[PDB]
């Protein structure tokens, strides 16, 4: 009885270039518990990411909200990168502002 | 006017790294108050919240002694559940709980919830009668007859009716500035063609409290509930929500389309259109 | 605040 996470990477507010910001990564629907998760600044490790505490919706399945400052650019690439029990290699999910 | 509060329990066993951990979040509906882990340096309950903050002494301590007894308790019923199932001492294991109430405007209780989960599944359920319980396999009719016999029920009522609400309208009144605030979205549509003849309609809600909301595509007055993209509201970090809903839409029809937006926030339902 | 009261499976 296992459940894969849904991915979503997005910022606090609306990005705007040079803007200092808040990059999130909310991964949820996931079961068990243990999970994975590093936010990415081209393809690298960005230190001292946080997170929520663990919590879970009605279907007893699992929430986490990663998130860390940053200010985005035009130039510079974010992803969250995601491993789970349910995955075979690690999911990488790329920053889109549009979404 | 309506309100919850909830706890809830994750106890997860990890055989060869130690004992299982313990974690226990309190909500009062979409915002978390209070959270306790097992694997902290020093485990206590702290507060998440700047009006829990006002509890004194007393509160942080009794409130600890529970989630340190509990971490007992919940570490028991992993290995009862193991017997329960014919399982080795060699597997993870996960069990949930969520309970609490909920209040309408007048404070008073409008229903009492403390539910179990094993490994996802539902496990045992207090009934809405506070009275009963509802087991979903022959494991936790073994717990039922346990719970029947030492009248479990009964004592989570008098807790569901006495307590439960009156700390929850305590919480209420002194987060009124938060608790008693809804934040309405912010709404847009943005246009992105995706070819020569379709087009993307994203319609926006933003920097909502609680997380409750319904954004719906019509094209002519019709739900397009099948063609709609829907992300699962998310939270922003600073105390609200975040959710989209998208359709792929013929170029030159764009305007057949309108989004519909509800929030407890809004005076009324919002009608969008993408303005070009 | 919590019920105080947990009971074993």
């Amino acid at each position: 009885i296992q459940r894969t996470p849904k991915i979503q990477v997005y910022s606090r507010h609306p990005a705007e270039n040079g803007k200092s910001n808040f990059l999130n990564c909310y991964v949820s629907g996931f079961h068990p518990s243990d999970i994975e998760v590093d936010l990415l600044k081209n393809g690298e490790r960005i230190e001292k990411v946080e997170h929520s505490d663990l919590s879970f919706s009605k279907d007893w399945s699992f929430y986490l909200l990663y998130y860390t400052e940053f200010t985005p650019t035009e130039k510079d690439e974010y992803a969250c990168r995601v491993n789970h029990v349910t995955l075979s290699q690690p999911k990488i999910v790329k920053w889109d502002r549009d979404m | 006017g309506s309100h919850s509060m909830r706890y809830f329990y994750t106890a997860m066993s990890r055989p060869g790294r130690g004992e299982p951990r313990f974690i226990t979040v309190g909500y009062v509906d979409d915002t978390l108050f209070v959270r306790f882990d097992s694997d902290a340096t020093s485990p206590r309950k702290e507060p998440r919240a700047p009006w829990i903050e006002q509890e004194g002494p007393e509160y942080w301590d009794r409130e600890t002694q529970i989630s340190k007894t509990n971490t007992q308790t919940y570490r028991e019923n992993l290995r009862t559940a193991l017997r329960y199932y014919n399982q080795s001492e060699a597997g993870s294991h996960i069990i949930q709980r969520m309970y609490g109430c909920d209040v309408g405007p007048d404070g008073r209780l409008l229903r009492g919830y403390d539910q179990d989960a094993y490994d996802g599944k539902d496990y045992i359920a207090l009934n809405e009668d506070l009275s009963s319980w509802t087991a979903a396999d022959t494991a936790a009719q073994i717990t039922q007859r346990k719970w029947e016999a030492a009248r479990v029920a009964e004592q989570d009522r008098a807790y569901l009716e006495g307590l439960c609400v009156e700390s929850l309208r305590r919480y209420l009144e002194n987060g009124k500035e938060t608790l008693q605030r809804a934040d309405p979205p912010k709404t847009h549509v943005t246009h992105h063609p995706i070819s020569d003849h379709e087009v993307t309609l994203r319609c926006w809600a933003l920097g909502f409290y609680p997380a409750e909301i319904t954004l719906t595509w019509q094209r002519d007055g019709e739900d397009q509930t099948q063609d709609t993209e829907l992300v699962e509201t998310r939270p922003a970090g600073d105390r609200t929500f975040q959710k989209w809903a998208a359709v792929v839409v013929p170029s030159g029809e764009e305007q057949r389309y309108t989004c519909h937006v509800q929030h407890e926030g809004l005076p009324k339902p919002l009608t969008l259109r993408w303005e070009p | 605040e919590e019920f105080g009261a947990a009971f074993s499976f």
